[PDB]
């Protein structure tokens, strides 16, 4: 149930902002835990504060 | 940063959070390299770039022979566009403190007090006032000739990683074995010192200027230093931490 | 008349294949290059040999 | 290539085209961290790719203390799992001698030309070692001792012996170890340039897929090998 975090991050670089490729990834296949564990409708990348 | 490094220093994927498009690192790739050619600087180093409202200024420097005072600074708006700025001066520091708020996006703006505050003029003092006691040189890298203040470690290694956390590692790019450090009586905690990367990378923030961002790989030579923020002095810290 | 090179791009790094998001939008310069010079209905990039 | 210039995706800067995915190329930096935490390892760096019908074999090489010592070769599937193969010998290069085409991806694949794909694979990566893999000149100094380290003022190679295939040495014995351009066919390797000057891209074409770099006066470099996995015979045909 996850959104393409790396589309996003895509368009993020074209706008020239996000965490980059790798960290962008990792945070991607850490939501896909997250979804894993929880039974979540929506798990959406919000922020790193 | 380092002109010809940009693609080697990604600010953004670092953890800055924010930085170069392709489209604009390309660009300051090569308008950098040809700044290199134009006026003969011995580097080039793209500085960063500050926000402002309506156009984003992306902004260069450029060294002599090797020194901490010749530092030129360069703006531009379309990236190529390139453009000598004047140099700063204490005139200019002193008359920039009656003006606040966001940059605009047009060197030709005015502000009203009834002084007169051209926006090229808070641009060229915001840059100073930045790049006083907030450019780090790791320690290492820089050391004094008894002739002068030249010798880039051609033999650099980094720093080791007990040396990383301590803060007392790090030195200014200001006019001071030989520099001030980041423990120079400053407010205390003013620097948010982050191991990223699987602790192959050492990130820093200045908290007196939110968007500064300082790296080095640990027991490598790269290195520098960028600026991705709004561009005005947060004096707020104390309060903060 | 141009194509979309950096979303093509995007899935070919997504793929693995590609010159990198940096020579990828240099040739997209240089098909805009031969777009606005020539009277093209459609241009595409076809490879690097 | 090394772990650093795995993340800078120099794989695909080069030019070679194929390079690697940024999923595998997170997967490769963490796992290629635990290589060197499991095999003591002083180094571990990506060797590249041999392409495959039904899976691509992801390799990288563990360097001792002595860079020049023979380097233990690991191979992976899916970029976390990393098995460890078994070194090289003549007769097992002797062996595949009547078996080509492409890489399967099954590792326990067996050709009736019994070969294993195993016996393909570490003597193809042996083989590739042996004839291509590059390193500048001045880096890999050979220490007093009899060992070779890394010489860490090696400083990059300035742009008058980058367009000289002499300044560029290979990963294998022979105090200098052993130039390219006793290398036959005569321009067995190419030379190109990236955007500015800022690296320098050696492809084999006796080993089509390997695509070493090198940024002059700077000291990241490395080869990667991405390709089919054969040696290019058809060569002095091409030139």
């Amino acid at each position: 149930s996850l959104p393409n975090v790396m589309e996003s991050a895509y368009y993020f670089e074209q706008a020239g902002v996000g965490l980059g490729t790798d960290e962008t990834y990792r945070v991607f296949l850490a939501l896909k835990q997250l979804t894993d564990t929880h039974p979540i409708q929506r798990c959406r990348f919000w922020g790193k504060i | 940063m380092d002109a010809d490094s940009l693609l080697l220093s990604l600010e953004l994927a670092s953890g800055s959070g924010q930085g170069l498009s392709p489209d604009r690192r390309a660009s300051l790739l090569t308008s950098l390299m040809l700044v290199k050619r134009d006026y003969r600087f011995a580097r080039v180093l793209f500085w960063g770039r500050i926000l402002g409202l309506v156009a984003d200024y992306y902004i260069a420097q450029g060294l002599s022979e090797d020194q901490l005072a010749p530092r030129k600074t360069l703006y531009s708006l379309n990236c190529t566009e390139w453009s000598l700025l004047p140099p700063a001066t204490e005139e200019m520091a002193m008359q920039i403190s009656v003006v606040s708020g966001r940059f605009m996006g047009d060197p030709s703006h005015e502000y009203e007090h009834v002084v007169q505050i051209k926006e090229e003029t808070r641009l060229v003092s915001i840059i100073d006032q930045i790049d006083k006691a907030v450019a780090i040189i790791p320690r290492g890298a820089l050391f004094k000739t008894p002739f002068g203040v030249t010798h880039v470690n051609r033999t650099f290694e980094g720093l080791p990683l007990s040396e990383v956390r301590k803060l007392s590692s790090y030195f200014h790019f200001r006019e001071a074995d030989f520099l001030d450090s980041l423990e120079y009586d400053i407010p205390r905690g003013s620097w948010s010192i982050q191991m990223e990367r699987g602790n192959a990378l050492v990130v820093l923030r200045s908290l007196l200027w939110p968007g500064l961002t300082f790296y080095h790989a640990p027991r490598t030579k790269n290195y520098g230093y960028i600026y991705v923020g709004t561009g005005e002095k947060n004096m707020d810290l104390p309060f903060m931490l």
